[PDB]
C-alpha cells in the first residue's frame, strides 16, 4: 500500500547518531562531550487513528413471496 | 572568489561621508550612525536602490576593529638573479650545452602536484663573453616564455647591464640581437607575471617557479652550472582585483545568493567598486550575546572599504568619523 | 558516503562496490547507539 | 617525491626528500620492529552537538538540545602513536639540505 | 492489481466483481479475449467488461433512457454502471450490509442488461 | 599523540540540493579531484572530514 | 570464498605469540546483517480453466 514516493521518505532518514550521555571532552579514552518524526535511533512515527464514523443505512420492510410474512 | 568567514561577512563601500541621513544623495554614501549613549553603532549606507543599514553593533561586544592600508595587500612579484657561477667557470665553457630549467608549480590547477617545465638553451662557443652569453640566453628564455602563443603569461624576463645596474631592459619574443646593444650584461632577471582576472569567476592567483640549472662538464666533472638568488621584488600587483572580488562575495550575504544561474532570470545587482583602483579595508569584528543561560557569541564582522589615493585620506576620514560617533580606538593608519 | 548506501535500488546496481560501501559504513559509523530497550555496554561489563 | 609536503628543492632537480636513503629492515628480528600503536577500544568518538536540525544524521526535531542555534558541529578525536623497538636495526641516509 | 480488489494488510480481499482488464478487445487479442473460463468452452472476455457471479456486463452496449429512468443506472455503459454500483463495496469487502447492497444492485443491472438484449433482438428480427 | 578535528555547518544545509552549474567534485585521498554526481551537499561535507 | 590473496594476509600477519589483530594472533571478523529493499511485482493472473 506504500507508494514509491513513500518509500523514498522512509529511505532518506536518520540511521546513525553519534556519542551521547565546542564540547569539553572528559573521561579520557571513553570521551564524553559536555510529536517529532524520528526517534534518534532510526525509527518512524507510525501514528494510527481508529474512530467510529457515521454510516447512513436503510431498514427495509419486504414480504416473503411464498408466505405472507 | 570564495573566502573564509567567521559565520558572516558583509561589505560596504565608503564612497562618501555625509554626516547625516538627509544628505545621502548618490549611490555608495556612508554615514556612521550612533546615538548619544554610545551603545549601538550602525552604518546607514545609500545603496543604488535606497538607504540600507547594517546589523547594529553593540559597542560592548567588539573584538577587533583594525583598518589596513592598501600597501599591505599587494602581492610582490618575486624575481631571481640568474648569473654564471664563477666557481665552475667565469667564462662559458666553449663546447657545452648551457640549459636552464624553470619548474612552475601551480600550472592550470592549484596543487603543487600540477607542474609545468620550460627551458632556455644556449650552446656556448669560443670567444663568447659573459655579456654575449646573457644577450643570447635572455632571448632564448624569452622565445619560450614571453611568446605570443602560450596559453597563460608565465614570467617576465629582463636583462641588467653593469653600467646602469638598476633599470631593466625587457626581452621578448620579438627582440633581436641588434636591439640589445650592450657589452656589460651581468644577470638575467626572471620575474613573475600577473595572471588574468575575471570578476567573481576567476580569482587572483599566481604561478610560482624555480630556475634550476643543468650540469655542464668542466675538467671531467659534471658541475651544476649557475646560481639563482631571490632578489627583492620591485613590482607589485595592486589591490584592485581582491576588493573587486570581495564585493562580489559579500553582496550575497545581503542579497541574492546566486549570481547568474539562469539568464533570462536573475536579479542584476549593481556593484560599486572600480576594479582599477586601490582600496583600504576596515574590519569591525563583533558578536551578539543574550541574557540567559544560553548567552554566548554569534560572531560577525563588517568590512568597510574606502578608496586609497596615496596618503589614505578617504579612509582616515571614515575612521575619524567612526571615532567621534562611536568612541572606539580605531588606529588612524 | 553519508548514510548507509541507497537500498531502494534495482538488483543489478547492487554491484561489488555497492556492497563494500555498505560494509565499510558499518566499520565506521556503528559504535554509538541510543538503544531503546538495552543498557549500555559499560553498564553490562560492570555487571559481569 | 611528494612535492606538496616536500618544499625544499634539491639542486639537481626534484624535491630534497627524494635523495634520502632508508633501510627500514636489517635482518629479521622475531618480533615486529616497527608497528603502529593503537589503543584497544578507542574508536574515534563521532560526536555531534546540534540545535533543532542535524544536517549530518538528517534528524528533524531534537528532544535534547545542546543550544538554540541552527548549527551542527562534528567533533572527532584519535589517540595514536607509533613505536620502533630497535632503531639500530634501521639505517637512514638524509641529505643535509633538509637541515636535520 | 487494483481491479475490484482491496490489497490491504497483506491480504487480498474481493467483493466479487472481476475487473477484467489489460487484454484488449475481442478482435485485438491473439486469443480473441482473456479466456477467463472454459466452463461453452470459449468463455472470452475483453478489457472493458466486468463479471459478477459469472455474469458478464458488456462494454459494447449503451444505456437507453427507458431503462435508465427505471432500474436507476448511473453510468453511460452497462460496464460503467456496474463499475459505479460497486464503488461502496470495493473498500469494505467483508461488510455484511455492503455485500447485500452489492448483490441487490448487480441483479438490477442484470435485469437491465437482459431487457436490453431482448428488446434489441426484437428490433433486429422485426 | 591525540589529534582532533572540527567542522561547523548551519542547520539550513540538511537537504540542500546542489543544482550543478559546474559539476561538483570530490577531493580524493590520492589528491585527484574526482567528479561526483550526488545532488545533496552533505555528502561532500563528511567526505572532506574523513 | 577466500581468494589466494586473502590467505596471504592471514599468513603474513605478525607473530604476536581500528585494529585487525589481537595479541593472541587472532583476526577481527565483523559480520554485518542488514535488511535491504528489493523490488517485487504482484501479478494477477486469470487461470484458463476456472476463472479464479
Amino acid at each position: 500500500v506504500l507508494s514509491p514516493k513513500d518509500i523514498k521518505y522512509i529511505e532518506t532518514m536518520p540511521d546513525y547518531i553519534g556519542q551521547g550521555a565546542d564540547e569539553i571532552t572528559v573521561r579520557d579514552g571513553t570521551y564524553f562531550f559536555d510529536l517529532l518524526p524520528y526517534d534518534l535511533a532510526g525509527n518512524l512515527r507510525v501514528l494510527r487513528l481508529y474512530w467510529k464514523s457515521k454510516r447512513k443505512i436503510l431498514k427495509v420492510k419486504s414480504y416473503d413471496p411464498e408466505t405472507g410474512e | 572568489m570564495v573566502i573564509s568567514i567567521n559565520q558572516v561577512r558583509q561589505l560596504y563601500v565608503a564612497k562618501a561621508l555625509k554626516a547625516n541621513t538627509a544628505a545621502l544623495t548618490t549611490a555608495g554614501d556612508i554615514v556612521p550612525k550612533a546615538d548619544t549613549a554610545k551603545t549601538t553603532l550602525y552604518f546607514q549606507s545609500m545603496s543604488p536602490a535606497g538607504i540600507v543599514a547594517s546589523d547594529k553593533i553593540n559597542l560592548k561586544h567588539v573584538l577587533y576593529a583594525k583598518a589596513t592600508p592598501s600597501e599591505a595587500l599587494a602581492h610582490k612579484l618575486v624575481r631571481y638573479s640568474v648569473t654564471l657561477d664563477a666557481d665552475v667557470s667565469a667564462t662559458p665553457v666553449a663546447g657545452q650545452n648551457y640549459i636552464l630549467r624553470l619548474a612552475f608549480r601551480q600550472y592550470i590547477g592549484l596543487s603543487e602536484e600540477d607542474q609545468y617545465f620550460k627551458y632556455g638553451e644556449v650552446i656556448a662557443r669560443s670567444g663568447m663573453t659573459a655579456s654575449d652569453f646573457y644577450k643570447k640566453m635572455a632571448i632564448s628564455l624569452a622565445k619560450n616564455l614571453e611568446n605570443k602563443t602560450e596559453s597563460t603569461p608565465l614570467v617576465n624576463i629582463y636583462l641588467i647591464s653593469a653600467a646602469a645596474a638598476s633599470t631593466d631592459v625587457p626581452v621578448t619574443s620579438a627582440t633581436k640581437e641588434s636591439d640589445l646593444t650592450a657589452t656589460d650584461y651581468n644577470q638575467i632577471i626572471i620575474e613573475e607575471t600577473e595572471q588574468p582576472w575575471v570578476l567573481g569567476m576567476m580569482p587572483q592567483a599566481f604561478i610560482p617557479f624555480t630556475p634550476q640549472f643543468l650540469t655542464i662538464t668542466v675538467d671531467g666533472e659534471d658541475r651544476l652550472w649557475g646560481v639563482a638568488t631571490v632578489v627583492t621584488p620591485t613590482k607589485t600587483v595592486p589591490d584592485g582585483h581582491l576588493i573587486a572580488d570581495l564585493e562580489y562575495f559579500c553582496m550575497g550575504a545581503r542579497g541574492d545568493i546566486y549570481r547568474g544561474m539562469g539568464y533570462p532570470n536573475i536579479i542584476k545587482t549593481t556593484y560599486l567598486v572600480d576594479p582599477g583602483a586601490v582600496y583600504d579595508v576596515l574590519d569591525i569584528h563583533y558578536f551578539y550575546t543574550g541574557s540567559n543561560e544560553s548567552v554566548q557569541k554569534s560572531e560577525k564582522t563588517i568590512t568597510l572599504v574606502a578608496v586609497d589615493d596615496g596618503s589614505h585620506t578617504a579612509m582616515n576620514a571614515l575612521i575619524g568619523a567612526i571615532n567621534t560617533a562611536s568612541g572606539l580606538t580605531i588606529a588612524t593608519l | 558516503f553519508l548514510n548507509f548506501p541507497r537500498q531502494m535500488l534495482p538488483f543489478s546496481k547492487k554491484t561489488k562496490q555497492w556492497r563494500k560501501d555498505c560494509l565499510l559504513w558499518a566499520n565506521q559509523k556503528t559504535f554509538f547507539n541510543y538503544s531503546l530497550v538495552r543498557k549500555s555496554v559499560i553498564h553490562k561489563k560492570i555487571n559481569y | 617525491d611528494d612535492p606538496v609536503r616536500n618544499k625544499i628543492l634539491h639542486p639537481m632537480g626534484g624535491v630534497a626528500f627524494s635523495y634520502r636513503y632508508d633501510i627500514w629492515y636489517i635482518g629479521t628480528m622475531d618480533q615486529p620492529n616497527i608497528f603502529k600503536c593503537k589503543i584497544k577500544g578507542d574508536n574515534e568518538y563521532r560526536g555531534y552537538q546540534w540545535g533543532i536540525r542535524n544536517p549530518f544524521t538528517g534528524q528533524k526535531g531534537n528532544p535534547y538540545m545542546s543550544f538554540d542555534e541552527d548549527s551542527a558541529v562534528i567533533h572527532r578525536m584519535a589517540t595514536l602513536g607509533v613505536c620502533v623497538l630497535d632503531p639500530t636495526r634501521t639505517m637512514s641516509l638524509i641529505p643535509a639540505i633538509l637541515q636535520g | 492489481a487494483f481491479g475490484g480488489w482491496l490489497n490491504t494488510q497483506g491480504g487480498d480481499f474481493t467483493n466479487g466483481v472481476t475487473f477484467i482488464n489489460e487484454g484488449g478487445s475481442h478482435e485485438e487479442n491473439p486469443y480473441q479475449g482473456i479466456q477467463i473460463g472454459v466452463d461453452g468452452a470459449p468463455n472470452l472476455v475483453e478489457q472493458g467488461e466486468v463479471v459478477y457471479d459469472d455474469y458478464v456486463f458488456s462494454d459494447r452496449m449503451e444505456i437507453p433512457d427507458d431503462i435508465r429512468k427505471e432500474y436507476k443506472l448511473r453510468g453511460k455503459t452497462f460496464a460503467k454502471a456496474a463499475k459505479s454500483a460497486q464503488r461502496e463495496s470495493e473498500e469494505r469487502p467483508n461488510d455484511p450490509l455492503s455485500t447485500k447492497g452489492l448483490q441487490a444492485a448487480m441483479e438490477r443491472i442484470a435485469t437491465a442488461q437482459e431487457e436490453a438484449r431482448q428488446r434489441k433482438e426484437a428490433h433486429r428480427e422485426g | 599523540t591525540t589529534i582532533r578535528i572540527q567542522h561547523k555547518v548551519a542547520g539550513n544545509k540538511l537537504n540542500k540540493k546542489l543544482a550543478m552549474g559546474i559539476p561538483m567534485v570530490r577531493n580524493l585521498e590520492s589528491g585527484k579531484q574526482v567528479k561526483d554526481t550526488a545532488n545533496m551537499w552533505m555528502h561532500y561535507v563528511d567526505w572532506e572530514v574523513e
